[PDB]
């Protein structure tokens, strides 16, 4: 999520933060450094992994045409849960 | 081949001629614009600027080329005596706001990577 | 027609214009160098530069042509071709509801006779072409810049001219007047190399030079 | 909205904001990327 | 009045996907539609060489 | 109308993950070249963009961008009203775009729901 | 051919006097005339059949407000396609640009034989297809 | 004669018998679509897209693996051909995942363009696509195996150009997984070239990882300086940064391959870099400062000391313009102590005769040689492209490779004469069995490496190998133009330094300890502060501060090999120009612009003021380093021979061991490579096991 | 002391004018190196380059003398003159 820089700035999702000297920091004074709190990085981790039982699983992303191009994730490597490259939803086989 | 169609002039000489009445017209033209256009430069400060363009344009030798810019100069003179240009347009000849650019290699080296 | 996407073809118009192509070619073999009709029924009359005035008068005055409307007067600057600029006229025939295109070539220096006499519409088109490209037109009533700013140097539509240009403008307070400065973009124009490395049209394949 | 409530989700704001131009809450643009070229930090040990 | 009364049913773009982008429905399920949509919005359709002058009766 | 074109916004999936996978299609179709994005392999491994500055002073609201990305990532909101007092405020970055996405998400979900069948 | 007082001009064409290129950008800039290389990650060779002239690269500094690629050389994103090399270079002297010419690199003709993949003694027998 | 007359689309072409159909239509410009046939690789016909319509024939033919004969008209644009093109391509796109929005190859995507040219505009597939598990085969190559389609390109490249027989296919049917079966780690000096031979976006550059996309990036052509082969590369840059390095095409130089060292090393340009001039403060810590005082301090005390007390040791990645600038500046104070890191035997011809210190036979020459004699070197990690040519000629022409030195593997069978240098004189006498083989060989060849000459007996081996070359040159088995003697170099800018007149080695500096040392690009760390006397003014130029900057008083920052217009010459004397891609970072300037500016303030102003001027002067010193991309074939091997047997030295007993022995030491060579993180990851990948390296990416 | 810091010849591999110096280095070169081992006689060569001799004396000193169509003994005397003044 959003942490605080040693100067007092708020690090964004990309990790950008104007450092100590960083003359550019003058703009934020008398203003705010716009930062979005809903960090995408940790807003997808807590989503549970589907325990669907098959070998190839499609992922429309929800809503059909509202989602993303239908990709088939291979749920065969029994070490790491397969994730759709478009939305990050983790899918895994139900450990046989 | 070498044979090319000339614009107006038939060799250098009358090509050298046409640049003259352009200078003849330009020289007569300087003092009234300084008055009409309300310029900040002196009457003397206009003749040099009229002058310095001319042998700035001195390496040119082709008769067709010479006649080509004497028309451009005539057109520039044309668009000047009807106050079609403005104070800003004329003043653009005087590179005023643009700070002087260095010339020596060492100064080129100090400022930035450029020839 | 089973095909619902392909544009329909009009062979009758194609034959009709091609016959007129042989017509104009035979009447003026002195200037007409090439005549062709495109697949979409457009006739291009490839003339020599000195034929700008004679050929135009023929299509404007001959009873069987009667092209009495100057549609447009353009040039396409091709840096490749020896004489880069290529002056293009488009004429519309009211009586025979047909359109013709006379195209001629010209370098930077050689002038082209102004078509103001045969087509008084060309007069303002004449000024634009010189202003944008630098093709000087001979014996013109008044050749002058029509589009660029007063005192603007260079010919913009010329290919060698940069997209952004050389001169910017801003207000400078120590002079209390708009002043010109060398161009300095806050963002350079991101040029895109969006050309497929695969041949697109076998029909228009150039000979294996 | 009373008849048809919009579908609610986590990230949707709970407090609408007017255009904050002028007030000290106004948005200021700033580069969101990291540094491209860093520099070789000089050593702390002396010259010798 | 005539255009409203004689409106025909059918699609609104040329069926040729190499010229007009495919609809979003086939975008997200079919290989060829996505490939065409990708190239069309990045490269665009390459038109054949040639020149033409088309004029229409614009209100002016 | 539901298909009105206005202030842009970068929406995100129902889970919360952002839709933009940084395919640069919107930048490649931008007629005014207002889109400027750079991507990077994120810590999770997903493919997101480090920077998504949209210059609201260049683009002309063609709407091609909403037609461009195959994940409905960028889309102009119904908010025709975002006039600012300074030029800098109009130059939007990724952070402002996401904030607009989080603010008008109710409208974009509803408007797109209405018009996703016409397209 | 025209009977229009054909003067035999001999001096090499120089229109730099009229194009309006500022003094910095006409002498200092060096253009390079080359055939573009085939993009190695592709396989088609359509982009390597036209000579192209491009100018040298200049400073690219990041804008203070937001990280940009701001430059101050107008002759940066200006390439020009040319059919043949001599026609391409003829543009360079005519516009008075100090040019540098490469040569048209073309794939040397190879000899491919599917029968070689299975030889009796020659050590070119492919291990797997 | 022999030419067979065949027709394409009616037009008749003249083709050499055995020509394939695909080549025949290429002679007229018709490029048959392909996915399996690579010109540099073998032919397999797995593509099934090159199917073309033969005139008056019932069967569509594979244009790739089909020898065309007379009386055939290749109906390329026939309806039968287009239907076959349509049919197989629909099969190709059936199981392609909907990824290319996120697939990095989107933009090149050999599937996309061919689909946009030869393929339908809609999909009639109504079933579920297959998904394939990803296999990790490198921290530098990504593998989304679910995208790629029945390669035979990855497989042939590994088994023919790299020799590593680890890539393969596993199974049959629709799946038939292509990969390595067991968890293996595909590392080779040319492993990275599988990325640019992949038509599909499965094998993708892991360091790239969606940094940018093709259309937005600008491509500039330059020459790599990481090795001494001098591979032509394309530095794709955008917005003022380098994302990718692509291999150009030059046939005899590098074909279309580059080493992984040359490919995934651009990130070093973004690692530890010098930006501003730095000088020592009162306490002894380098501190940033303006250009004037850094130059003034250098110029001020360069003026004081003169004579042979002002030295300069040029490094590895140096500009010929920089070398000549330093040479002229450091000779107006009369100091002919210009040294360099690499050492070449000065006994005899030394640098006088060009024939000594270059690959005389040229790289392309090894593709027609009969026997070769690699002596005390590991070309795989010294000059990877040169080793590929040996393999290519070994593969096709059946060259008989012989290796005297370390038993290091070279992706082919080599006859290990041994490692003791005593073998060299045995071959020269003729008692050794290999001596007569070189006699019977019609194009025999011997090559030495600068690594071997780096030993204490460099003169001994060079004289011995020169004696060997003449001992078979006296026999007329060699042709009148064959150049038997060859010296393979490792440091890029060492031929230019030797050509310019720079004294090879560093022994000159040790014999006379100078007072001002001009470390210009030097990073080998051979001359530390202990060798030179107290209070030396070690001035370090360069780009990456690795070992020169820590031991210095002035840190004048220079540009890098992608930030200038320098001239680098390869190992065979082919001066190539490297064009500017991205401007130097920070306040650093070009290299020759340092010395020229330094000379002006110091007082001994150099004559040349522009880039064209310094090349003209660079022409004055030597007339070959200006002629670009042409091997100025030298001569005079024989006089350098009797000039060489003067000293006669004496061989030691240490076996010839190249510094590079295992893939591990390959990546860590130069300042650019050491700085880069991706190079460190590859070194980690090969040091410990085959599983502790992976970049999280779901591309 | 300006004595013969280095000597540089630039000949063409095939130009008939360069034939003379090629014969010179073919025969009268090994003796020259043995006579002045310290003095480096650079033979940087090229194509289509007229036969040319460069001499490098002390601080920034260089003199030029063409060897066009020079005979064998003609160029030996030319170098003998150059290295005669070893100062
Ligand atoms: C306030 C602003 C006011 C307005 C400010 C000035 C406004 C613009 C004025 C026109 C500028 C234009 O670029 C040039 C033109 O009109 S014409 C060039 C004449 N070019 C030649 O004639 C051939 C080359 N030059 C020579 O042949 C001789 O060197 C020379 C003529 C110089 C002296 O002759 P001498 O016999 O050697
Ligand atoms: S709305 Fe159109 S012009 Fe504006 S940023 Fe999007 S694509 Fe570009
Ligand atoms: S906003 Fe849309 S078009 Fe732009 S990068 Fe993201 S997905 Fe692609
Ligand atoms: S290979 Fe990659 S870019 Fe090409 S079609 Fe498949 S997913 Fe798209
Ligand atoms: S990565 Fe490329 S070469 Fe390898 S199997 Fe896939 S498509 Fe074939
Ligand atoms: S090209 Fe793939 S089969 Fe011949
Ligand atoms: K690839
Ligand atoms: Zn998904």
């Amino acid at each position: 999520g959003v942490r605080t820089s040693p100067t007092g700035e708020k690090v964004t999702h990309t990790g950008q933060a104007y450092d100590d000297g960083d003359y550019r920091r003058v703009r934020f004074s008398d203003r705010q450094k716009e930062v979005n709190e809903n960090f995408a990085i940790d807003l997808i981790a807590e989503q549970p992994v589907s325990e669907v039982g098959s070998r190839v699983i499609s992922c429309d992303g929800g809503g059909g045409a509202l989602g993303h191009p239908r990709v088939y994730i291979n749920l065969d490597k029994e070490t790491k849960t397969g994730t759709c490259g478009y939305c990050g939803l983790q899918f895994r086989q139900p450990h046989h | 081949g070498t044979s090319v169609k000339p614009i107006f002039s038939r060799d250098m000489n009358e090509a050298k001629r046409r640049v003259r009445e352009l200078y003849r017209a330009w020289y007569r033209e300087v003092p009234n614009t300084v008055h009409l256009f309300q310029l900040d430069i002196s009457v003397k400060q206009g003749r040099d600027k009229v002058r310095e363009m001319f042998m700035k344009n001195a390496h040119v030798t082709d008769p067709r080329v010479v006649d080509l810019l004497v028309i451009k100069g005539k057109m520039e003179l044309e668009e000047t005596i009807n106050v079609w240009k403005q104070r800003t347009h004329i003043m653009r000849f005087f590179h005023e706001t643009e700070a002087p650019r260095p010339t020596d290699f060492l100064s080129k080296f100090y400022v930035g990577h450029d020839p | 027609d089973t095909r619902p996407t392909i544009r329909p073809r009009n062979d009758v118009v194609h034959k009709q214009l091609s016959a007129f192509g042989q017509y104009v070619a035979e009447i003026l073999p002195k200037y007409v160098q090439q005549v062709q009709v495109s697949c979409f029924n457009e006739l291009e009359i490839f003339i020599h530069p000195d034929g700008v005035i004679p050929v135009l008068t023929f299509l404007r005055d001959h009873t069987n042509a009667q092209f009495k409307s100057l549609a447009d007067l353009t040039a396409v600057d091709v840096p490749t071709r020896q004489n880069r600029f290529e002056i293009v006229y488009n004429l519309l025939s009211l009586r025979f509801n047909s359109q013709i295109r006379v195209k001629t070539y010209t370098d930077e220096l050689t002038p082209i006779e102004s078509s103001v006499t045969v087509y008084k519409a060309a007069n303002w088109y004449e000024r634009e072409i010189w202003d944008m490209f630098g093709v000087f037109f001979a014996n013109h009533p008044d050749l002058r810049r029509i589009l660029t700013g007063y005192g603007f140097e260079g010919h913009p539509f010329r290919k060698d001219f940069p997209l952004s240009g050389y001169v910017e403008l801003r207000y400078d307070d120590e002079v209390k007047r708009v002043v010109a400065e060398p161009v300095e973009l806050a963002q350079e124009f991101r040029k895109f190399d969006l050309n497929s490395p695969w041949e697109a049209f076998p029909a228009y394949r150039q000979p294996p030079e | 909205p009373t008849t048809k409530p919009p579908t609610a989700r986590k990230y949707i704001w709970t407090n609408h904001k007017f255009n904050v131009s002028g007030t000290p809450q106004q948005y200021v643009p700033y580069s969101t990327t990291r540094k491209k070229i860093q520099e070789w930090v000089p050593p702390s040990t002396p010259y010798k | 009045s005539q255009c409203l009364n004689k409106m025909p049913p059918g699609e609104i773009k040329v069926d040729d996907a190499k010229v007009s982008p495919p609809k979003r429905a086939e975008m997200k399920t079919s290989m060829e539609s996505l490939i065409h949509h990708f190239k069309l919005y990045t490269e665009g359709y390459q038109v054949p060489p040639g020149a033409t002058y088309t004029a229409i009766e614009a209100p002016k | 109308s539901p298909r009105f074109r206005g202030e842009h916004a970068l929406r995100r999936y129902p889970s919360g993950e952002e839709r933009c996978i940084a395919c640069k299609l919107c930048e490649a179709v931008c007629p005014a070249q207002a889109i400027t994005i750079e991507a990077e392999p994120r810590a999770d491994g997903s493919r997101r963009t480090t920077r998504y500055d949209i210059d609201m002073t260049k683009c002309i609201y063609c709407g091609f961008c909403q037609e461009a990305c195959p994940v409905d990532a960028i889309v102009e909101g119904p908010n025709f009203e975002f006039s600012t007092e300074t030029h800098e405020e109009l130059l939007y970055n990724k952070e402002k775009l996401l904030n607009n996405g989080d603010k008008w998400e109710a409208e974009i979900a509803a408007n797109i729901q209405a018009d996703y069948l016409y397209r | 051919t025209q009977d229009t007082q054909l003067i035999a001009v001999d001096e090499k064409l120089d229109i730099t006097t009229l194009t309006g290129v500022p003094e910095e950008h006409i002498k200092t800039r060096k253009v390079r005339i080359f055939v573009p290389a085939r993009n190695n990650m592709q396989s088609g060779v359509n982009n390597t059949k036209k000579w192209k002239m491009e100018f040298d690269t200049r400073e690219r500094w990041e804008n203070p407000l937001m990280g940009w690629s701001s430059t101050a050389d107008p002759l940066s994103n200006l390439v020009l396609t040319f059919s043949t090399k001599e026609d391409a270079v003829a543009f360079a002297e005519k516009n008075g640009w100090s040019f540098d010419v490469e040569e048209r690199k073309v794939p040397k003709p190879k000899s491919k034989s599917y029968g070689a993949n299975f030889s009796w003694n020659k050590r070119t027998r492919v291990s797997t297809k | 004669s022999n030419l067979i007359e065949v027709f394409v689309d009616g037009q008749s072409v003249m083709v050499e018998p055995g020509t394939t159909v695909l080549q025949a239509c290429e002679k007229v410009g018709m490029q048959i679509p392909r996915f399996c046939y690579h010109e540099r690789l073998s032919v397999a016909g797995n593509c099934r897209m090159c199917l073309v319509e033969i005139e008056k024939a019932p069967k569509v033919v594979a244009a790739c693996a089909m020898p065309v004969m007379k009386g055939w008209n290749i109906l390329t644009n026939s309806e039968k051909s287009k239907k076959a093109r349509e049919g197989v391509m629909e099969f190709l796109l059936a199981n392609h995942p909907l990824d290319c929005p996120i697939c990095d190859q989107g933009g090149e995507c050999d599937l996309q363009d061919q689909s946009m040219m030869f393929g339908s505009d809609r999909s009639r597939f109504l079933e579920g696509k297959r998904a394939v598990e990803d296999k990790n085969i490198g921290p530098l190559v990504k593998t989304i195996m679910t995208r790629c389609i029945q390669c035979t390109r990855c497989i042939r490249f590994a088994s023919e150009i790299a020799g590593v027989d680890d890539l393969g296919t596993t199974g049959r049917g629709n799946d038939m997984q292509v990969g390595t079966y067991i968890e293996k780690m595909f590392m080779s000096e040319l492993s990275g070239n599988i990325i640019d031979i992949c038509p599909v976006g499965a094998l993708t550059s892991k360091p790239y990882a969606f940094t940018a996309r093709p259309w937005e990036t600008r491509k500039t052509e330059s020459i790599d300086v990481m090795d001494a082969v001098g591979s032509n590369i394309v530095v794709s840059t955008r917005t003022g940064e380098v994302m990718r390095i692509l291999p150009r095409m030059h046939e005899d130089i590098n074909e279309e391959w580059i080493s992984d060292k040359t490919r995934f090393a651009y990130d070093g340009l973004k690692r530890q870099r010098l930006t501003q001039p730095m000088i020592r403060n009162e306490k002894g810590l380098l501190t940033y400062t303006t250009w004037e005082d850094a130059l003034s301090r250098v110029a001020g005390m360069l003026q004081s000391f003169q004579g042979n007390d002002v030295a300069a040791i040029a490094g590895g990645l140096v500009d010929a313009e920089a070398l000549v600038a330093l040479k002229d500046l450091l000779n107006r104070v009369d100091s002919d102590s210009l040294c360099t890191e690499e050492v070449f035997p000065t006994a005899g011809a030394g640098t006088d005769l060009r024939s000594n210190y270059l690959l005389n036979t040229t790289i392309a020459g090894v593709e027609e040689a009969d026997v070769i004699l690699l002596v005390g070197t590991n070309p795989r990690f010294e000059a990877p492209l040169f080793n590929a040519r040996i393999r290519k000629s070994w593969l096709h022409n059946d060259l008989k490779v012989a290796l005297i030195g370390s038993p290091v593997d070279l992706t082919y069978r080599y006859d290990h004469l041994g490692d003791s240098p005593k073998i060299l004189q045995d071959i020269a006498s003729g008692n050794h069995p290999f001596s007569q083989i070189l006699k019977e060989a019609k194009k025999p060849m011997v090559v030495l490496g600068s690594s071997a000459l780096q030993r204490s007996d460099g003169t001994a081996i060079l004289a011995a190998v020169s004696n060997i070359a003449q001992n078979i040159r006296l026999s007329s088995g060699v042709t009148g133009d064959w150049k038997v003697m060859n010296i393979l170099h490792r440091i890029a800018s060492q031929v230019a330094a030797l050509d310019l007149g720079y004294k090879p080695g560093v022994e000159a500096i040790r014999k006379n300890p100078p007072k001002v040392l001009f470390l210009l690009g030097a990073d080998g760390g051979c001359i530390t502060r202990q060798d030179l006397p107290k209070d030396c003014f070690i001035i370090y130029q360069g780009h990456h501060g690795d070992v020169g900057a820590p031991m210095a008083d002035v840190i004048l920052p220079g540009a890098a090999y992608t930030e200038k217009s320098a001239t680098y010459v390869n190992t065979e004397g082919r001066a190539q120009q490297t064009k500017v891609a991205v401007t130097p970072p920070g306040l650093a300037r070009e290299d020759w612009k340092i010395i020229r500016a330094l000379s002006e303030i110091a007082g001994m102003t150099l004559p040349y003021d522009t880039l064209d001027q310094v090349r003209s002067r660079l022409e004055e010193v030597s007339p070959n380093l200006v002629r670009y991309d042409d091997v100025e074939g030298a001569n005079y091997f024989q006089q350098a021979n009797e000039l060489s047997k003067l000293v006669n030295q004496q061989l030691l007993a240490d076996p010839l061991v190249p510094p590079q022995l295992t893939i591990k030491d390959f990546y860590m060579t130069d300042s650019i490579s050491r700085a880069s993180q991706t190079m460190a990851k590859c070194v980690k990948a090969v040091t410990e096991g085959i599983q502790a390296v992976e970049e999280p990416s779901i591309c | 002391k300006l004595g013969l810091r280095e000597i540089r010849i630039h000949l063409c591999q095939r130009s008939p004018g360069s034939q003379g110096v090629r014969d010179f280095i073919e025969k009268r070169y090994v003796e020259l190196k043995k006579a002045n081992p310290d003095l480096p006689i650079l033979i940087r060569e090229c194509s289509d380059v007229q036969p040319k001799l460069w001499a490098r004396y002390a601080f920034g000193q260089e003199k030029n003398v063409s060897l066009n169509n020079f005979s064998a003994d003609q160029v030996t005397r030319t170098l003998e003159n150059v290295l005669s003044g070893k100062a």
